[PDB]
């Protein structure tokens, strides 16, 4: 088994500057001087998708911007200059030996300017409540960077159990985040308190934005 | 005689070209390996595992110690001996025999390595890289004033069967059309000025100091073409997008696969053309030397197989680029030390099928290149 | 213009067998080889094998114990089977068609479930804006998909028309059940003048769920 080993495992790069990722292989993947070694882009929901065949030759249709290079063990991908679309995760992968191998892949992350999310705070369904249960959704829509924290509070009072959060992988167009928190209680417990609050914290500012309801009102 | 001379080696460039020598009296039978990329003539000493023979210098009632002894490093390896000199008789050529500086090497790492059929070394560049200094003088310059010959020798490989070196001058036999000569930049290593290199006819776009780096030279010694690492890559990277390897299938579904080939088939129709220009004596003409895939994607196997693999003959180097063993089987190459040149001419031998594995034309303009591309 | 589709089981008992058609179009499998890749958080990609046009295969031998390609040229269809299914054989099985010395076209893919659990419908709520607040110029509506399992669920908003301004969040796993949720943003002259309806469809348990959004 030939292994590659990708550098760096996530990359941060502003729109229109150079990207270079690289792969290293466990042995020479040469064979007559050519290497067998391929380079594939996997957009988020996605299946991989060939960009350059044989370590350097660049498929027809993909942009002039990808190139590759290497020979040996040693190879890089270079995206010159990153566009919004090249938000995606780089494999490469070899065929010199047996298995055909992948390495374990490179996020390119696109560094736009920093946005702060635009919060919305969602009350359980009249469903849901007929039905007996009770879920409160807070959705932080559009930020950057993708670090990001959620505090629950019931009466004022900070919740840490029952909390499940889910980030969207990074945006094709906008190059932003998404992220959704759910706090799911019972609804005997939702109806014992009045005030529901998920507060966010981003770098964007040093106080957090608060999205509250009051139930029953 | 240089007709005497023809056919005098014996080998290939895998494991060396060399050539039978007689030292000391009573006669001492050595073979000697022809390596224009150093100055030492040196001759195993003592017993080693990679070796059948070696001289014995208290058998030799001629020899004579100097008193002092030598030593020799390169990339990986490197050799000590005794330094004494003798008379040495090469029976194809110079039937006299002559006195020459003779180092007898006691100890060595990477030096004598499995496969070889050589038990010395004839080293023919220049007195500058002599070991322990240019003052020792180098067999070739013995040879010279002693039987008074030209400083000049030329050397035919036929391995891609032996080959000729003719010490001396030039023999009519082993070449076709006409010579080319280029200028030899410094004397120390055979060190040429590459202009540019061209793979399947599309030149590579570096700057023309690239090939030259730290040297270009001409090594018999060294069995490939080797390239500095930037070079190198230009190179793959030109015969990658001008090959065309066939697509995986059944029965070849690795690219390892690629090596071995069964019914005739050979692989080299799906390889490019690699040339090298040389600059002339003429400043602003320059002339070609092409290797066909018959040259440099190379036969492996031994003899009575219906199949056969290849390996690829060119690799990187880390400083000088080397026009070692692979290439100068396409040619018959003269080293005109009188007139500080290198010359290059089809060899009739160097052939596969009846047909040609390399061609040499010219004049090319050199307008478009800077005056010199050594730095 | 070349199209794979996998079709295959969603979910399966551990122990039981994997199997998996591949129906190909726009190119011939006379031709052209087929590779199988799967892929999971805790391997990646893994290549799995290959069906060769002359009908050759080439394994990975890490599954050749258990892992069987075959194909019938005259359906145009590949078929992977494997047996002695383990948990880490949960995964999105593709397959590939052959190309020079790599591979071009990929099927979207089919989600494979190894695990004893059983199939369940998930329940779909609207989630409207908190009643009072004020009108703005825009407006975020969501959708709350609830314990579910397996993976996947597919969810659009106006049967797919409207998908200006959508996320769809990740679905994660709570006490073996799933739960994901997605939210739209529309302008104010938008909602709630127009219907606005979340639909979620979920393979594994045949559940077509349509959810309107209303005011509180
Ligand atoms: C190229 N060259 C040199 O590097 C020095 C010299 C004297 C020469 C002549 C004959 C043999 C050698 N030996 C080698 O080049 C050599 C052989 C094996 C080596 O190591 C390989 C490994 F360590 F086994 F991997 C390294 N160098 C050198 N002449 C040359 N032309």
């Amino acid at each position: 088994n030939i292994v590659l080993s990708q550098s760096p495992g996530s990359l941060a790069v502003s729109l229109g500057q150079r990207a270079t990722i690289s792969c290293r292989a466990s042995k020479s993947v040469d064979t007559y001087g050519h290497s067998f070694i391929h380079w594939y882009q996997q957009k988020p929901g996605q299946p991989p998708n060939l960009l350059i065949h044989l370590a350097s030759n660049l498929e027809s249709g993909v942009p002039a911007r990808f190139s590759g290079r290497g020979s040996g063990t040693d190879f890089t991908l270079t995206i010159d200059p990153v566009e919004a679309d090249d938000a995606a995760t780089y494999y490469c992968q070899q065929n010199n030996e047996d298995p055909w191998t992948f390495g374990g892949g490179t996020k390119l992350e696109i560094k736009r300017a920093d946005a702060a999310p635009t919060v919305s705070i969602f009350p359980p369904s009249s469903e849901q409540l007929t039905s007996g249960g009770a879920s409160v959704v807070c959705f932080l829509n559009n930020f950057y960077p993708k670090d990001i924290n959620v505090k629950w509070k019931i009466d004022g009072s900070e919740r840490q159990n029952g909390v499940l959060n889910s980030w969207t992988d990074q945006d094709s167009k906008d190059s932003t985040y998404s992220m959704s928190s759910t706090l799911t209680l019972t609804k005997d417990e939702y109806e014992r308190h009045n005030s529901y609050t998920c507060e966010a914290t981003h770098k964007t500012s040093t106080s957090p934005i608060v999205k509250s309801f009051n139930r029953n009102e | 005689n240089f007709l005497a001379m023809v056919d005098n080696l014996q080998g290939d460039s895998g494991r060396g070209y060399y050539l039978e020598m007689l030292i000391g009296t009573p006669p001492q039978k050595l073979q000697i390996l022809v390596d224009t990329g150093s100055s030492n003539f040196a001759v195993a000493g003592t017993p080693h595992s990679y070796i059948d023979t070696y001289f014995d210098t208290e058998r030799s009632s001629t020899y004579r110690s100097k008193g002092f002894d030598v030593t020799v490093k390169y990339t990986q390896g490197s050799w000590t001996g005794f330094v004494g000199e003798d008379l040495v008789t090469i029976p194809k050529g110079f039937n006299t025999s002559f006195l020459v500086n003779i180092a007898t090497i006691f100890e060595s790492e990477n030096f004598f390595l499995p496969g070889i059929k050589w038990n010395g070394i004839l080293g023919l560049a220049y007195a500058t890289l002599a070991k322990p200094s240019s003052s020792l003088e180098t067999f070739f310059d013995s040879l010279v004033t002693q039987a008074n010959i030209p400083n000049v020798f030329s050397m035919q490989m036929c391995g891609a069967n032996g080959g000729s070196l003719v010490l001396g001058g030039i023999e009519p036999s082993l070449y076709k059309g006409d010579i080319w000569y280029t200028p030899i930049k410094e004397e120390w290593y055979y060190q040429i000025e590459i202009l540019k290199l061209e793979i399947g006819g599309q030149s590579l776009n570096l700057d023309c100091r690239e090939y030259n780096a730290d040297k270009a030279i001409v090594d018999s010694g060294t069995t490939l073409l080797r390239l500095p690492q930037k070079v190198f890559d230009a190179v793959v990277e030109a015969v990658a997008r001008a090959s065309l390897i066939p697509e995986f299938s059944d029965g070849f579904w690795t690219g390892s696969q690629l090596a071995c080939w069964t019914n005739s088939e050979t692989p080299w129709s799906y390889f490019p053309k690699i040339s090298i220009y040389l600059r002339d004596e003429n400043s602003s003409r320059s002339f070609r030397i092409t290797i066909l895939p018959q040259l440099y994607i190379q036969p492996m196997m031994g003899a009575g197989l219906n199949y056969e693999c290849y390996r690829f003959g060119i690799s990187p180097s880390t400083n000088a680029l080397v026009i070692g063993a692979t290439v100068m089987e396409g040619f018959y190459v003269i080293f005109d030390r009188a007139q500080k040149r290198v010359g290059f001419a089809a060899s009739p031998c160097a052939e596969i099928a009846g047909a040609a594995v390399s061609e040499i034309s010219g004049p090319f303009s050199t307008e478009d290149v800077a005056s010199n591309c050594v730095p | 213009q070349v199209q794979l589709k996998e079709s295959g089981p969603v979910l399966v008992a551990p122990s039981q067998s994997l199997f998996i058609s591949c129906t190909v179009s726009g190119f011939s499998l006379t031709r052209y080889g087929v590779h199988w890749v799967r892929q999971s958080p805790g391997k990646g990609l893994e290549w799995l094998g290959v069906i060769w046009a002359g009908g050759t295969t080439n394994y990975n031998s890490a599954f050749m114990s258990r892992l069987t390609i075959s194909k019938d040229n005259s359906k145009s269809q590949v078929f992977l089977k494997m047996n002695s299914l383990q948990t880490d054989d949960t995964a999105i099985y593709y397959c590939v068609k052959a190309y020079r010395n790599a591979m071009d076209y990929w099927g979207q893919g089919t989600s494979v479930t190894v695990s004893s659990a059983k199939t369940t419908a998930p329940s779909v709520y609207p989630l409207a804006p908190v009643c009072g607040d004020t009108s703005g110029s825009s407006v975020t509506l969501g959708c709350l998909v609830k314990g579910y399992f397996p993976e996947p669920v597919t969810l659009t908003w106006n049967s797919g028309s409207l998908s200006s301004g959508v996320h769809t969040f990740p679905a994660v796993l709570q006490s073996d059940l799933y739960t994901l949720s997605s939210s739209v943003t529309v302008t104010s002259s938008t909602w709630p003048s127009q219907s606005i309806t979340c639909n979620v469809a979920h393979p594994a348990s045949s559940t077509k769920v349509d959810k309107k959004i209303e005011p509180r």
